[PDB]
């Protein structure tokens, strides 16, 4: 609806807090899976 | 330039977002500008006629 | 680069957060630890 909107990316800020957690919280569902 | 000029250098700014700026000083969003900016712009334009 | 500053500890809002459900997933986590 707005005249001269441009497009971009916005940054979550969740996920650079939980990004590292990805390596956490999936990790850990690895963690286990093996042993 | 808006209001720039009488306080310093004088800085340019396009016309349809100067309006956002004093739209803010009122207490109302700056969305509701662009959200109805033909309609603003007939309204001021037929006014001053 | 400011003088006068002081030291201490910014507790974020999260902190409650994680320890009620990234501990809780902890706690899961730990739940099949044992087994
Ligand atoms: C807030 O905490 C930080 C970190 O704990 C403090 O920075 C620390 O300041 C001391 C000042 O005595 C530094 O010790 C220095 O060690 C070097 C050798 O490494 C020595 O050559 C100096 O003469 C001095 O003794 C310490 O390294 C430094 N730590 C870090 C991580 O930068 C800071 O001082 C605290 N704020 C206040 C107001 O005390
Ligand atoms: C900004 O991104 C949107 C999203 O892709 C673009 O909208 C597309 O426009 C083309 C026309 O060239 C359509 O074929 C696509 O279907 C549109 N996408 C969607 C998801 O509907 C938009 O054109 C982009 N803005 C600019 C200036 O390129
Ligand atoms: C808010 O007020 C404006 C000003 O009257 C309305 O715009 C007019 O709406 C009527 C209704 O169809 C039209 O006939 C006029 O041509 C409109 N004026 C202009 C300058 O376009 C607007 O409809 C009102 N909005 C709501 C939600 O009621
Ligand atoms: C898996 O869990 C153990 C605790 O039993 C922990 O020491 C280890 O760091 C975890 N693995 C990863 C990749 O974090
Ligand atoms: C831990 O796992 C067991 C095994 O199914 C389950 O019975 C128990 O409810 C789990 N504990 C929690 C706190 O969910």
């Amino acid at each position: 609806v707005v005249i001269g909107i441009v497009n971009n990316t916005v940054y979550d800020p969740l996920q650079p807090e939980l990004d590292s957690f990805k390596e956490e919280l999936d990790k850990y569902f690895k963690n286990h899976t093996s042993p | 330039s808006g209001w720039t000029f009488g306080a310093g250098a004088a800085l340019q700014i396009p016309f349809a977002m100067q309006m956002a700026y004093r739209f803010n000083g009122i207490g109302v969003t700056q969305n509701v500008l662009y959200e109805n900016q033909k309609l603003i712009a007939n309204q001021f334009n037929s006014a001053i006629g």
